RNA sequence: GGCGUAAAGCGCACGCAGGCGGUUUGUUAAGUCAGAUGUGAAAUCCCCGGGCUCAACCUGGGAACUGCAUCUGAUACUGGCAAGCUUGAGUCUCGUAGAGGGGGGUAGAAUUCCAGGUGUAGCGGUGAAAUGCGUAGAGAUCUGGAGGAAUACCGGUGGCGAAGGCGGCCCCCUGGACGAAGACUGACGCUCAGGUGCGAAAGCGUGGGGAGCAAACAGGAUUAGAUACCCUGGUAGUCCACGCCGUAAACGAUGUCGACUUGGAGGUUGUGCCCUUGAGGCGUGGCUUCCGGAGCUAACGCGUUAAGUCGACCGCCUGGGGA
RNA sequence: UUAGCUAGUAGGUGGGGUAACGGCUCACCUAGGCGACGAUCCCUAGCUGGUCUGAGAGGAUGACCAGCCACACUGGAACU
């Protein structure tokens, strides 16, 4: 059903980005905040707010160029049907280093560019292309 | 139940004890009359040769034409009416086989 | 399922008050009395294969609800199985 | 298509 | 890599094992990751060299051997334990719609049989005829009775059901679906190989039943022949009980569930408010058809009910024919 | 188009046994063991370090070199 909520999060981002929507809403969680705040610090989105404490509702502000999609495509890599893990030197790049790869480690959620100074590996979340 | 079967194939050759050859035939239910004009249908019957040139007109369908001397010979009894009713059945079969077209 | 007098009483039998109606042990008893209500029906009506689908739904629904109380707290499980006559 | 289907039986090479 | 039509989504449903799983916190460090030790024989391959006049070839050291075992770490995610939370999935009440199934009665046309009455030369059938029926009075009409099976109109891309399917009315028993207001349990869930049940019609077994229709067959036309077509009849079967058989172009030729993404023309079914100022105005869920944008597609077309973008799981296909 | 297999079989006591533990062997005691994570049956095959192919992942195989196991006309047995 909603068994991969991160893949449900990537579905709601990719649709409203392409369909010229100004802002989207989604059910919040701890892990969804730990991904959207990284995308806010990497220039892909604008802002996020939390609403509700018994039903946590996350909101995302979209971002455009001249009415053109900033996030052109995003790819869920690991999934509950097949888990993907890499080491500190087998971290894949997106568009040969242009896009970022969201990898959550013990030192929080960071990119593979940020995992060079950290020297860790773990679960690949999404290819932000 | 009331029919016949064609088991033996087209033609197998053998010899008579005296002389000559034999040719067997298939069980055939077909009638190919695409060859020639219905003038040749008039020539296809033996006793109808000697009664030609006796009717009224120089051309005659011999069924719907008044004064057919061939029809007078059938009414006389020198020609049986089984052959005459089958004669125009051949001509009316050319009204139904000819319909689509066929040529060699 | 049943009338109002049969429904509301069994909720008061196994519930702590009149509001204790959504709990799992009540839901077992709602299906237990319903299958016991349909014992003589399907014996006479073996050619009613369409109402048998509703019967096999409630047997499968009761089995799933017995699996929840058994995996969490077996003390309330051992009470209800003999109090309604289960485990055969 | 499913990876979990190939756990039971792999792709049958002709 | 695909499964609407190119080969392919089991006919459908239940459900064990298996896979997978919302959200908050703590704990374990299981999976994973970081570091280190030991090990992964040599030769081969790779890096830089050296040597045989050169190359092949031989060879120095390093790298590689992505492996496995152990220790010390980090705790975001996955797993286990613990306590939870409510939007998922369920429970109650008040209601509404429906050919949902089973059982038992009952109605009236029509068909045919039989009884009676009045009544006369054809009825019947086809492109045209014949077989067949009828002066024992057919056919037609009217009265009365018997049996059998089906339900005109309503009735419509209308409704219901997992599907095949389901249609006179009435009673009884019984199933799911949907809506409103809240209360309540607290992930109780999704999915499914074997297993399990349902599953059009034909046909099979035993015992009933018999109008109409109707394989085989009888008979007459057609014809080259008629075996088929057409027509007059007619058994099995169609009907019911009791089983078995389990295949269909069982088709939406689309497996199920969930999350989102511009919209219209309508239908069906509710509910909330409103000069009730009319069966209306304004909203808002469930179900359903036809158009159509972006997007997808081999084309056709699909297009908020996807064949758009994705996840969870399962089935199935690998040139045609053989098959 | 292999679903049940297995009575020295699974475990225990004691005796015996080899260089060493042990159903390795024997009496007794228990009725378990294995198995849809493929037991068992049938067919095929020495395996590995590697070679070859391939961008890689994979794919096919095991001659020469090296490591190990088995075998020495067929079958069985013990001595040294
Ligand atoms: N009583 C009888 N039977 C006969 C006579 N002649 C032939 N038959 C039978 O008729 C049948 C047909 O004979 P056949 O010669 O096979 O016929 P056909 O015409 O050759 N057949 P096809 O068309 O296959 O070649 C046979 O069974 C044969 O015995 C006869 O004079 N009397
Ligand atoms: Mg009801
Ligand atoms: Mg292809
Ligand atoms: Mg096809
Ligand atoms: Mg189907
Ligand atoms: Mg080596
Ligand atoms: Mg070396
Ligand atoms: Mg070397
Ligand atoms: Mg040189
Ligand atoms: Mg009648
Ligand atoms: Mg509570
Ligand atoms: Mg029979
Ligand atoms: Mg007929
Ligand atoms: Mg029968
Ligand atoms: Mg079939
Ligand atoms: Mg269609
Ligand atoms: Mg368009
Ligand atoms: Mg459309
Ligand atoms: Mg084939
Ligand atoms: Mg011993
Ligand atoms: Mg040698
Ligand atoms: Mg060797
Ligand atoms: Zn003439």
């Amino acid at each position: 059903s909603m068994q991969d909520p991160i893949a449900d999060m990537l579905t709601r981002i990719r649709n409203g980005q392409a369909a010229n929507k100004a802002a989207v809403t989604m059910p919040s969680s701890k892990l969804k905040v730990a991904i959207a705040n990284v995308l806010k610090e990497e220039g892909f989105i604008e802002d996020f707010k939390v609403e509700g404490d018994t039903k946590p509702e996350l909101e995302l502000t979209l971002k455009y160029f001249q009415g053109k999609a900033v996030v052109e495509s995003i790819q869920r890599v690991s999934r509950p049907g097949l888990r993907i893990y890499k080491r500190k030197d087998e971290l894949p790049k997106v568009m040969a280093g242009l896009g970022i790869a969201v990898v959550s480690t013990s030192k929080g959620v960071m990119t593979d560019r940020a995992a060079r100074q950290a020297g860790l590996g773990g679960e690949i979340i999404c290819y932000v292309a | 139940s009331g029919l016949g079967q064609h088991t033996t194939t087209a033609a197998r050759l053998y010899h008579f004890p005296h002389g000559g050859d034999v040719i067997d035939s298939p069980g055939v239910r077909e009638f190919g009359l695409w060859h020639l004009e219905p003038e040749q249908i008039t020539q296809g019957f033996v006793e109808f040769h000697d009664y030609l040139g006796l009717c009224k007109y120089r051309d005659c369908k011999h069924d719907t034409d008044p004064g057919c001397a061939i029809r007078e010979a059938v009414e006389e009894g020198k020609i049986a009416e089984t052959r005459f009713e089958n004669y125009h059945r051949i001509l009316e079969s050319m009204a139904q086989v000819k319909t689509r077209k066929n040529f060699s | 399922s049943l009338s109002t007098e049969a429904t509301a009483k069994i909720v008061s039998e196994f519930g702590r008050d009149a509001n204790d109606t959504g709990s799992t042990e009540v839901q077992v008893a709602l299906l237990t009395a319903q299958i016991n209500h349909l014992q003589g029906h399907f014996a006479e009506h073996k050619k009613d294969h369409h109402s048998r689908r509703g019967l096999l739904r409630m047997v499968s629904q009761r089995r799933k609800l017995l699996d929840y109380l058994k995996r969490k707290d077996v003390a309330r499980y051992t009470q209800l199985i003999e109090r309604l006559g289960l485990r055969r | 298509a499913t990876v979990n289907q190939l756990v039971r039986k792999p792709r049958a090479r002709k």
